[PDB]
């Protein structure tokens, strides 16, 4: 793939905090090959 | 505009910190790779849930809809 998109530009709203965001540390899952 | 929905993802989103199964997590991370909507940085997969539609929420829920070592 190289082009698809599905979301861009939104009315003035939302915020930085409180927006349900995830963060999966890849430091745990690091199986050799 | 459905607090119920967001309030629904609030569980996984949080519990996601308790989940460490390198199997399930690594398998889910492969999903967001298809929708094409995330940001790679350092060594953590950062992506927003409210950014994706519902059709994806019911999908990512797949792993959460049936655990038990898959």
């Amino acid at each position: 793939t190289t082009n698809s998109s599905s979301n861009h530009l939104e009315d003035p709203h939302y915020s930085e905090l409180t927006n349900l965001k995830v963060c999966i540390e890849l430091t745990g899952l690091h199986p050799k090959k | 505009m459905d607090k119920a929905y967001l309030d629904e993802l609030v569980e996984l989103h949080r519990r996601l910190m308790t989940l460490r199964e390198r199997h399930i997590l690594q398998q889910i991370v492969n999903l967001i790779e298809e929708t094409g909507h995330f940001h790679i940085t350092n060594t953590t997969f950062d992506f927003d849930l409210c950014s994706l539609d519902k059709t994806t929420v019911r999908k990512l829920q797949s792993y959460l809809e049936t655990s038990g070592t898959s």
